[PDB]
């Protein structure tokens, strides 16, 4: 769906 | 077996504290002595999963169930294994298992919890980590866990008393030197001092310390002069974000435009290839690209990186999904340096720099990093816009407003020139198009929901199909070939009122932050608050707090998270963003900027609350940056109350995207350029990491 910054 | 049991707690004992290969020794002797003790087995698994030794992990676990069928505790960390390996229905298979063996395991709440937040079941993972707390009141990464879901959604029942929670949970953490509960990257959204952000990375740096302690490698040795490389700077760029990800769409370009003469290239992907052209280009442009992700033993990486001979290694991951920073405690390059896409210091004496500018690191503030800061003159933010979105660069509307109804595309231009009456207006150049046969087709095409139609032979696409008609161009992988109109009407805005945005993860937002918002929609009305539901379960709660604050329904509108291109060609119809104060809109600055639309925020100390000041000084736009609340909502009202001063900062923001350095590549890299050779220079003549503060 859509991509982040993530932990 | 009590001699066994001995061996047992010693293990345990010193794999709390990182002795990692001596607790492995301690649980095979203890096997050694009582080959079916079924803890033994366990927690032998427990401590090769660390390791990263999956499979073996696995063998150990079901031996222990094999010898002690009800053992929980052993389902519920063969279940993380397997949650590690991928595999999400063999770990639900084992968490629900362990539970239905012991409903009362707290734990295993917790690990169950987990895997409905990462699936994006934030409801149930709440309800799994209340169970936890429930059967464990003193449970913190459960508590802390729970908190970050909460903020996730916006659901700021008890707030201040949870913030004094995860501050206090946190503050003991850190006394008795265990690994906080509190992730670094989360860190900055809750009320811990610098001291306690730079503490909470600092413990999971020493993660990786421990975990390469095992291989034994002495240090490496490292150039003193660019001999070798024949006069060139070595730099290795190390990212897990090669592929799809805000990271190559903010530095896809960088590599390619580094200068060959004095630079050399090396791309380390910790991941592997997506098929997408984020990758094609950079594994095209860089000079030698090294794919990592098919070398899992970090010796062995780290190996290679340094007899590729890197001098400067940049760590473009910090505390994010991918990481290896096992690879940078090895220091297999003399320096060694953080860069963009990880919005915190290290903590980690491993790392030597962070590159960064005045804006958003200022000296006041170096003791918030365990790095010397590395200034880039500018802003330390870099985005691909311009070349991923140069059909953005101009635009056109229809009847006068500038973000209504809107056409952008590489052939716009001769489009408009195949039409009868368009108008040119000077901004305080837009183009006109009239009311008339074409401007009512066009908004037809709109109304019915229609993919596109075809006028004067041009393709004019409907901008809400964008992934019918060129799903490439969607995910902003390719520039689109056809013209495309957006619109207020497409998101149901309305034609007649301001529109202020912010189209970042609802996280970002606090209670202190919607409350400016809500005085500032009270201020000016008929306008709307236009957010996304990101996620969309964050909706209600957004809705309710505000309803409490005096607003009604109708003044926040909640559009669904959009594919790339579109999320940056539709800020072009708001009039205004409200950046959010705790954690600035980093990549989603850029984007919205990039829409020509102006930001008001609001620096904190922290760099994640300073980045969007940093963009907007580089822009050139001092007039949006608050010193305090009041300010920003003074700024914001204006913006919405005083339209011809809203026309001059929209025209300003519009030419400055183009004329200032922001968004600038080719610019950012050869100064990117300098602070690297200031940093060869420095360490070349013998000296250690300083300040560079130009
Ligand atoms: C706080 C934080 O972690 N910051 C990181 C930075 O410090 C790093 O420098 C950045 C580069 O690695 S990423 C990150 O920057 P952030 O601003 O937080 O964006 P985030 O991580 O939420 O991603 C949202 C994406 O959705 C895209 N996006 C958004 C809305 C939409 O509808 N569609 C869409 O594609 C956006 O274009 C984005 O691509």
């Amino acid at each position: 769906s859509s991509r982040v910054t993530v932990s | 077996p009590t001699h066994a049991d001995s061996l047992n707690n010693l293990a345990n004992i010193k794999r709390e504290q990182g002795n990692i290969e001596e607790a492995v020794r301690l649980y095979r002797k203890a096997l050694e002595v009582f080959p079916e003790f079924a803890a033994a087995h366990s927690n032998l698994a427990s401590v090769l999963q660390q390791q990263g030794k999956l499979q073996e992990a696995l063998m150990h676990y079901k031996e222990a169930i094999r010898i002690s069928p009800t053992f929980a505790d052993a389902y519920s960390n063969m279940g993380n294994t397997l949650k590690e390996m991928q595999d999400v229905q063999g770990a639900l298979q084992c968490y629900t298992r362990a539970i239905q063996i012991n409903p009362a395991f707290a734990d295993a709440h917790s690990n169950l919890a987990s895997i409905h937040k990462d699936s994006g079941n934030i409801p149930e993972a709440i309800a799994s980590y209340r169970t936890a707390l429930k059967l464990k009141p003193d449970f913190p990464d459960a508590y802390c866990n729970l908190a970050h879901c909460l903020q996730i959604v916006c659901d700021w029942t008890d707030y201040d008393e949870r913030m004094k929670k995860l501050v206090s949970i946190v503050a003991d953490q850190l006394e008795k030197n265990r690994l906080p509960s509190v992730h670094p990257h989360h860190s900055m959204l809750y009320p811990l001092s610098h001291g306690f952000r730079k503490a909470i990375a600092e413990r999971h740096g020493n993660l990786c310390l421990d975990k390469i302690n095992v291989l034994h490698k002495p240090p490496y040795e490292h150039p003193k002069d660019l001999k070798l490389s024949d006069g060139r700077l070595r730099v290795g760029y190390v990212s897990s974000d090669f592929g799809n990800h805000p990271t190559s769409h903010l530095m896809q370009s960088i590599p390619g435009m580094h200068n060959p003469d004095k630079f050399e290239v090396f791309c380390y992907a910790l991941s592997p290839d997506d098929g997408t052209n984020f990758r094609v280009k950079v594994m095209a442009e860089a000079n030698h690209f090294i794919d990592l992700s098919q070398i899992p033993c970090n010796g062995k990486a780290a190996d290679r990186i340094h007899q590729d001979g890197i001098h400067i290694l940049v760590n473009m991951n910090g505390y994010t999904k991918g990481a290896r920073n096992e690879l940078f405690a090895l220091r297999p390059a003399p320096i060694q340096a953080m860069w963009l896409g990880y919005p915190g210091t290290s903590g980690a004496l491993f790392m030597d720099y962070i590159i960064t500018d005045q804006e958003t690191s200022p000296a006041e503030v170096a003791e918030q990093y365990s790095e010397k800061l590395a200034y880039m003159p500018h802003t330390f933010f870099i985005g691909d816009h311009a070349n991923m979105f140069p059909h953005l660069k101009k635009k056109a509307v229809i009847d006068i407003y500038d973000n209504r109804i809107v056409l952008n595309g590489i052939d716009l231009k001769a489009f408009l020139d195949s039409l009868p009456d368009v108008k040119i207006v000077k901004m305080k150049n837009m183009p006109v198009i009239p009311m008339n046969t074409i401007a009512e087709a066009v908004i037809e095409m709109i109304n019915r929901g229609q993919i596109q139609i075809t006028i004067n032979g041009f393709s004019i696409s409907n901008g809400l199909a964008t992934t019918q008609i060129n799903n490439k161009a969607a995910t902003g992988e390719e520039v689109p070939r056809t013209i495309i109109v957006t619109t207020r009407s497409q998101y149901g805005l309305p034609e007649d009122a301001i529109v202020y945005c912010n189209f970042n993860q609802l996280y970002k937002i606090d209670p202190s932050t919607l409350q400016m918002w809500a005085n500032i929609l009270k201020r000016v009305p008929n306008s709307v608050l236009w957010l996304l539901r990101f996620p969309a379960v964050g909706e209600p709660n957004i809705q309710q707090y505000a309803q409490n604050m005096g607003l009604p329904q109708n003044r926040i509108i909640f559009s669904p998270v959009a594919p790339k291109e579109e999320h940056v060609r539709r800020g072009q119809l708001a009039d205004v963003c409200l950046d959010t104060p705790l954690c600035n809109g980093h990549t989603t600055g850029m984007d919205v900027l990039w829409a020509g639309t102006p930001m008001v925020t609001m620096p904190g100390e922290t760099l994640a609350s300073r980045v969007a000041a940093s963009q907007l000084t580089c822009l050139g736009c001092l007039e949006l940056i608050a010193k305090n609340r009041q300010e920003y909502e003074d700024i914001a009202v204006k913006l919405g109350t005083d339209l011809e001063y809203l026309k001059k900062v929209r025209g300003k923001v519009w030419k400055q995207r183009i004329s200032s350095p922001l968004f600038n590549t080719k610019q950012y890299t050869m100064e990117l350029e300098r602070l690297y050779l200031q940093m060869w220079e420095h360490y070349a003549a013998g000296n250690k990491p300083d300040h560079m503060i130009k």
